[PDB]
């Protein structure tokens, strides 16, 4: 009779039921369908997985084993759809990508 | 040469009336209430008197008369009155019933019938195999109270055609009926159809025309005009055939030697200037002296410029991929430039993104290639591209002319559309095909083992009949014969029958039943049986339906 | 398959082409149906020498498989 | 007076009438109904 | 008692990078990020359901909200992942 | 040639609305390239609203909501 959660029924590692809870008493709608938390959970799965991929490659690119917010900042700002989505948010302790204008160089 | 299609031409002459002097109050009337057409006539004739599509429409006029009697063949008069026609059939069943009364009144008016207290003639009627009880009770109610006929008979049109082609009434054979909305395989033993083993496939001519419409709209999403149902119907009729072997015809249909035949087409400065003039004069002298060597050098330069431009285009295409190793190398270079010299400053300057400068460099390289081509003159094909072969056939295509911008090609669809009755999975129906249903009827049923056929199975194989309106597609009989030889044991004789026109065999069937034999009276239901047994009464005769339970 | 009536030899040619879509990737090889009849008969003439019979009857280790 | 009674729901109430008759008769095999005539899925791939 | 997503996203990182450590502040940024994304998607879906005079939230309005919010190739990969997840979950038969 | 629908004196009319004495000749095609991305950016969020409404016509009701979603809420046509 005992069966496990809906997250592995959908094959996901994020909690489906917690997302369903937050959608229920988040007063967005008076009635919430069954398939909505699964879809939202899968979208959050792919977004978090892609952000962790870019952060892991950034941390490999600096020869470290830990995720610094510099790695998150360079991974977000280097890539362009993450630039468009996250243009208006300032990452805490992120810094600024190096850029020099061509006319400001010592051209000679 | 592209052939243009249009709407079918309209009937100029109106449909005629039967004479009043030919009225016999005791003669019956045979009515085939098909989904696509209606066939009505008196019993004593051999050919049905009235053929028209089973549709009607309402007409509105400015004079406020509301004349709405455009029924059947009357709709084949104007384009506006034809497009608003509506059939009583929604799917395989009849949903609305006032239009059925109007259609029956129209055909009773055109049959030369003068009634009194209802119609005084018995009625021959067909019905769908294993129909629902509500259709039967409502048919009983309308035919016994609205029109008050003395006698009513029910049956299946495939069984009626089988009785037509063996009027002894006790033969044994196999009936395959390809109708408008469904396909049935009905086994017959001793003249009585064994309805416990008949099978039905939910596919017909209507689904085939809709499948052709969906396929052809998927093939050309930017078609300028919109084509009606009748245009898809007539190019389904004229350009479709059943292949002898689909699994070999698919692998060679798009080759060049096959597409040419069976593809149808349906519609300081002065010193620099003096140096440039001297270089031009030297080039002219070299062209006048050694034209072949200068032509070879210019062709080699054009080839080198084309190779460099191809490498630049390959690099530009590879730079767009985010998951490519060049993008990972660019990310590593950005991380190294962040990690950190004139060389480093030059690398940081040259590591900048320049898409517009890449387009300008491509334009300059194209100009240099054009200059090399002009120097060679002075001194990507569609054969191997299967998408162009599927789209525009074996001829080159240009998009600037309006004649072939309204042009359609039918190459794969000619065998793809009639193949769904053999593989219903292509149409989305999870059912077995015609050949597998015939195999499991003849081989794993009726006291027959695989490898040992009984006498009933041999008599069934020797008397296979194909009927229905959808038997007009060529190549059906040969394919059925080939598959039947495929699964049967060796030495078995297979005989198939097919009419010259298999649409009208059901009308000849009930004409021969009501005329030639007096055993038509065995199946006749009267007033008293309806009144004492109720509408849920079924006569278990040899040509109609049976009781739902055991 | 392939069955010889007189000698009882059995040879497997491969799986039929009608079962080629049970899996996308498979180890079995797929061959079409034979276009001829199932039963075939033929008359052949065998030429042997006495030395071949002497060799075949005098194998020192023993017989061999096909 | 008759309802419009589209072709989808006719299958539904005929099926529910068949199931009601079957559950009355149990607490009797069918012979030839609209659902017994329908072809089974294929066995070959 | 307080709520965080930390073990789940930790597992997501161990699926692709096993030998990688974590700053707690990085969890603070990424928790704020996933909450902010859930925030915009959920009120876009509620706004769209209030537009269509419907009282129910299903998979199709959040599908349209994902198409509205995300850029096009992320939108198509996100709806691909969501559709395969919801069809896997819907096969409870 | 249908992309040549917008005409150069109309761009001049828009320019003199801004109050500019001198217009160079490249500004017309620059504004063409600017406007072409711009209206497509609201056609992006209009027809998806239309499709989610199970409608095959657009109206004044979804286009104002597309502009209100992006951030230039416009008065006059309801909403």
């Amino acid at each position: 009779k005992a069966s496990q959660s809906r997250s592995a029924k959908a094959g996901l590692t994020f909690p489906v039921g917690r997302v369903h809870r937050l959608l229920r008493r988040g007063n967005y709608a008076q009635r919430i369908g069954s398939g909505a938390p699964v879809y939202l959970t899968a979208v959050l799965e792919y977004l978090a997985a892609e952000i962790l991929e870019l952060a892991g490659n950034a941390a490999r690119d600096n020869k470290k084993t830990r995720i610094i917010p510099r790695h998150l900042q360079l991974a977000i700002r280097n890539d362009d759809e993450l630039n468009k989505l996250l243009g208006n948010v300032t990452i805490a302790q992120g810094g600024v990508l190096p850029n020099i204008h061509q006319n400001l160089l010592p051209k000679k | 040469k592209a052939v243009v299609i249009d709407d079918p031409p309209l009937r100029q002459t109106p449909e005629p009336f039967d004479e009043q002097s030919a009225y016999n109050p005791q003669s019956p009337i045979a009515i085939d209430f098909g989904s696509s057409k209606l066939r009505a006539g008196f019993v004593n004739h051999a050919t049905p008197t009235h053929i028209f599509p089973n549709a009607l429409t309402k007409f509105r006029d400015r004079k406020l008369n509301k004349n709405f009697t455009f029924v059947g063949n009357d709709t084949l008069l104007d384009q506006a009155v034809r497009s608003q026609s509506r059939s009583p059939f929604d799917g395989p069943f009849v949903t609305n019933w006032n239009l059925t009364e109007e259609i029956l009144d129209y055909t009773f008016h055109h049959l030369g019938v003068v009634p009194d207290n209802g119609i005084p003639n018995p009625i021959l009627l067909t019905e769908r195999l294993a129909t629902v009880q509500s259709q039967r009770t409502n048919w009983y109610q309308i035919l016994f109270e609205t029109y008050n006929v003395p006698g009513v008979t029910f049956g299946i049109d495939s069984l009626f055609s089988f009785y037509n082609y063996n009027p002894s009434g006790n033969k044994t054979g196999l009936v395959i009926s390809c109708g408008h909305e469904d396909t049935n395989v009905i086994p017959v033993v001793d003249g009585a159809g064994i309805l416990t083993d008949a099978k039905r496939i939910n596919w017909g001519g209507h689904q085939a025309v809709d499948y052709l419409n969906d396929l052809m709209a998927l093939k050309y999403p930017y078609f300028p005009t919109k084509m009606s149902y009748l245009q898809y119907e007539t190019m389904y009729k004229d350009y479709c055939y059943v292949s002898r072997n689909y699994d070999e015809d698919i692998e060679k249909i798009l080759t060049l030697e096959n597409l040419d035949t069976n593809d149808v087409v349906v519609e300081e400065k002065e010193r620099v200037a003096k140096e440039e003039e001297e270089k031009k004069l030297k080039e002219q002298q070299w062209r006048e002296t050694d034209l072949n060597g200068w032509i070879k050098d210019k062709r080699l330069k054009l080839n080198k410029l084309i190779k460099r431009r191809k490498e630049k285009l390959k690099l530009r295409d590879e730079m767009k991929d985010r998951k490519s190793q060049v993008s990972q190398n660019r990310m590593k270079n950005l991380a190294s430039l962040a990690e950190d010299n004139d060389e480093d400053w030059l690398i940081y300057t040259d590591i900048t993104q320049n898409p517009e400068a890449f387009e300008e460099a491509l334009e300059y390289e194209y100009k240099d290639i054009v200059e090399l081509e002009r120097l060679l003159l002075e001194h990507y094909d569609w054969r191997n591209s299967i998408l162009h072969l599927f789209l525009r056939g074996p001829r080159p295509h240009d998009s600037e002319n309006i004649h072939e911008q309204h042009q359609m090609h039918l190459n794969v669809e000619r065998i793809r559309v009639p193949e769904v009755i053999f593989q219903p999975t292509m149409g989305g129906q999870d059912q077995a095909g015609i050949c597998e249903l015939s195999e499991t009827i003849l081989l794993k049923k009726f006291g027959s083992q695989p490898g040992k056929l009984s006498q009933t199975s041999i008599d069934m194989v020797n008397n296979v009949l194909i009927t229905g309106g959808n038997a007009k597609v060529p190549g059906l009989k040969e394919r059925i014969v080939k598959e039947f030889t495929g699964f049967l044991p060796t030495g078995t004789n297979i005989t198939v029958n097919m009419s010259s026109d298999p649409s009208l065999d059901a009308w000849k069937g009930m004409a021969a039943l009501a005329r030639n034999e007096e055993q038509y009276r065995k199946t006749v239901i009267s007033k008293k049986e309806y009144e004492e047994y109720g509408p849920e009464y079924i006569k278990e005769h040899k040509l109609g339906n049976t009781k739902y339970f055991e | 398959i392939y069955i010889e009536a007189n000698t009882g030899a059995v040879k497997r040619v491969g799986r039929s082409d009608a079962y080629a879509t049970e899996f996308d990737l498979e180890t079995e090889e797929y061959v079409p149906l034979p276009k001829g009849e199932v039963h075939k008969k033929k008359e052949i003439v065998q030429d042997v020498t006495l030395h071949d019979l002497d060799v075949a009857n005098a194998r020192p280790q023993g017989g061999q498989d096909v | 007076t008759r309802r419009h009674k589209s072709a989808r729901q006719l299958i539904s109430d005929e099926n529910k009438r068949i199931n009601a008759l079957l559950t009355k008769a149990n607490k009797l095999v069918p012979k030839a109904t609209y659902f017994s005539v329908e072809a089974p899925p294929s066995i070959r791939p | 008692r307080k709520e965080t997503y930390s073990s789940y996203i930790y597992k997501v990182l161990k699926q692709t990078h096993p030998d990688t450590g974590i700053s707690q502040k990085s969890m603070s940024i990424l928790n704020s990020f996933v909450n902010d994304i859930f925030e915009r998607i959920a009120t876009e879906a509620s706004k769209l359901a209030a537009y269509n005079k419907k009282s129910t939230i299903s998979a199709r309005e959040i599908q349209t909200a994902v198409r509205l919010i995300l850029p096009g190739e992320l939108a198509k990969h996100a709806v691909s992942e969501g559709t395969r997840a919801v069809t896997k979950y819907s096969s409870s038969t | 040639d249908n992309i040549q629908g917008i005409t150069k004196p109309a761009i001049r009319r828009l320019a003199r609305r801004g109050g500019v004495k001198r217009i160079s000749g490249l500004i017309y095609e620059e504004t063409r390239g600017v406007l072409k991305v711009f209206l497509e950016n609201v056609i992006r969020d209009a027809v998806t609203y239309t499709e989610h409404a199970k409608r095959k016509t657009v109206t004044a009701m979804d286009v104002v909501y597309a502009l209100k979603r992006q951030g230039r809420t416009l008065y006059g046509f309801g909403g």
